[PDB]
């Protein structure tokens, strides 16, 4: 079956798009065209960011689609069928949802991996780079699989660190150790 | 003017959903007619469900409904015929002349959905009907314009009691009567038809001081619901 | 651009927090898109003149309960917010 089975909430639509356009081989193209229309949707503020949510007709929904495909003369044709589907199912709220999901599948085709290095505060770039190197060096990142690593600020955790990527994490935090210390001195 | 075209979407028993043309929804409590090989199936609009897809209740059998079957819109609440020539006719739910003495000679038609009278209009009487039945007369006298209620169990000759009332008060009184049967058995129906033909309250040439709405239990539950409404309008 | 303009054209551009439109009406339970300024059980007046209370405030829709008769209400109906919670003359 096609790489990465997500099957989200209306992510079966994304899956469908992925596999259908994967056999067209125009997934990068599709993704790019989808991104371009998604961006111009995001930069369309009245409607589709203020009537992102529906209340429109079938016919009016269709006419909203016609304006959307009026803006782009490069819009593939599988995502023009996807637009049709979304119009017909009268979902537009799962427009960005599908975009994100198709993106995950797409970047799975690309083989880009994602990670996160939550910390209390944002840290040094030297640390970021050393960790990125380390993670790529480690078997955790496979070869032919790229690494995207995002440091995030998670002041919710005070002190400590957690490295996260490929749903496998190493958590060397202060909080857990403090917890354990406390617990053991409540023994 | 132009009947709103509807396409059936789901036949789920009596509930039949229709997909009327965009930007025009036949209002709740309207009457839709679908020409069918067996008459016109009447669907009473009972909900709007969105994007010109309504959910309606059938008033006739739902056999042989083909998905996406063109649905004309009458445009308003099921309108029966009313008149003084409705007296001595058996009139079904959608107002058909099942009298079988041929077409009812319509004067006016009226909707079967109508808002009940206001507090101001209602004037409370206090006059005594009497049936000559000893128990009734002594222990529970009936009153003109009343709302008498024959609570009882299964087959306590419920119909028989009513027949006795018809024999006494109806024949005697000069007013009209309306005999409405909701889910009455066709055995009971034939007897009633015959009995009031015999008593001449339905006089086959003469004037009739009663009208009939015989609702048969074989008719769909939805149709059974609006047997009552039909009778009320008469 | 021209698309965005035409999009503005086909959009109601309703204030839509005063100002509701029925999404669906069944069983005397109008479910309205709009009325973001609503306060619960507050009196709202439809354009059929029907009055209602808003017993359910839900994120997607506001479930007006009709005080009128359902036969006079139909979808997409403007629902102005009377904006005074049920009050009755006293004196």
């Amino acid at each position: 079956p096609p790489p990465v089975r997500l099957f989200g909430v209306e992510g079966t639509y994304a899956t469908a798009l992925y596999q259908a356009a994967a056999k067209n081989s125009s997934i990068d193209a599709a993704f790019q065209s989808l991104q371009k229309v998604e961006s111009t949707v995001k930069k369309n503020p009245k409607l589709g960011h203020l009537l992102l949510n529906p209340a429109l007709s079938l016919k009016d929904r269709n006419s909203v689609i016609d304006a959307i495909v009026e803006t782009h003369k490069n819009l593939d044709g599988y995502v023009v069928n996807l637009l049709k589907v979304l119009s017909e199912n009268n979902r537009l709220g799962c427009f960005e949802k599908i975009a994100s999901d198709f993106g995950v599948l797409n970047d799975a085709h690309n083989g880009l991996l994602k990670g996160t290095v939550t910390s209390a505060e944002p840290l040094d770039p030297k640390s970021f780079k050393r960790i990125e190197k380390a993670l790529s060096a480690s078997k955790l990142v496979g070869q032919g699989k790229s690494l995207k690593l995002e440091n995030v600020v998670k002041p919710e955790i005070k002190g400590g660190l957690i490295v996260e990527l490929g749903d496998k994490t190493v958590d060397l935090s202060i909080s857990t150790k403090i917890q354990k210390l406390n617990k053991v001195l409540e023994d | 003017s132009t009947p709103i075209t509807g396409k059936v979407t789901a036949v789920i028993g009596a509930i039949v959903d229709v997909h009327f043309e965009q930007s025009e929804l036949p209002a709740i409590l309207n009457a839709l007619e679908i020409k069918t090989p067996q008459g016109k199936l009447v669907l009473e609009v009972a909900q709007h469900l969105g994007e010109n897809t309504v959910r309606t209740i059938a008033m006739d059998g739902t056999e042989g409904l083909v998905r996406g079957e063109k649905v004309l819109d009458t445009g308003g609440p099921i309108s029966v015929p009313v008149g003084r020539e409705t007296l001595g006719r058996i009139i079904n739910v959608i107002g058909e002349p099942i009298d079988e003495r041929g077409p009812i000679k319509s004067k006016l038609r009226k909707p079967i959905h109508a808002d009940p009278p206001s507090f101001a209009e209602q004037s409370t009487s206090a006059e005594i009907l009497e049936t000559g039945i000893k128990v009734v007369d002594l222990l529970a006298p009936y009153a003109r314009g009343g709302k008498i209620g024959l609570f009882g169990g299964a087959g306590v000759g419920k119909t028989v009691f009513i027949q006795e009332l018809i024999n006494n008060i109806a024949k005697a009184h000069g007013g009209f009567s309306v005999f409405t049967g909701v889910g009455e058995r066709t055995r009971e129906g034939n007897d009633l038809y015959r009995e009031m033909k015999e008593t001449g309250v339905i006089n086959l040439e003469g004037e009739s001081k009663v009208a009939l709405v015989f609702g048969q239990m074989n008719e769909p539950p939805g149709a059974r619901a609006r047997v009552a409404l039909t009778g009320l309008t008469i | 651009s021209i698309l965005e303009e035409r999009i503005k054209g086909v959009s109601d551009e309703a204030n839509l927090n005063e100002t509701g439109r029925v999404l669906a009406v069944g069983d005397g339970i109008a479910r309205v898109f709009g009325l973001n300024n609503i306060q619960a059980e507050e009196l709202v007046e439809f354009s059929s003149g029907v009055k209602g209370m808003a017993l359910n405030l839900e994120p997607g829709q506001v479930g007006i309960v009709l005080f009128g008769s359902d036969r006079l209400v139909k979808e997409g109906e403007l629902v102005k917010r009377t904006g005074n919670i049920v009050d009755v003359p006293v004196g």
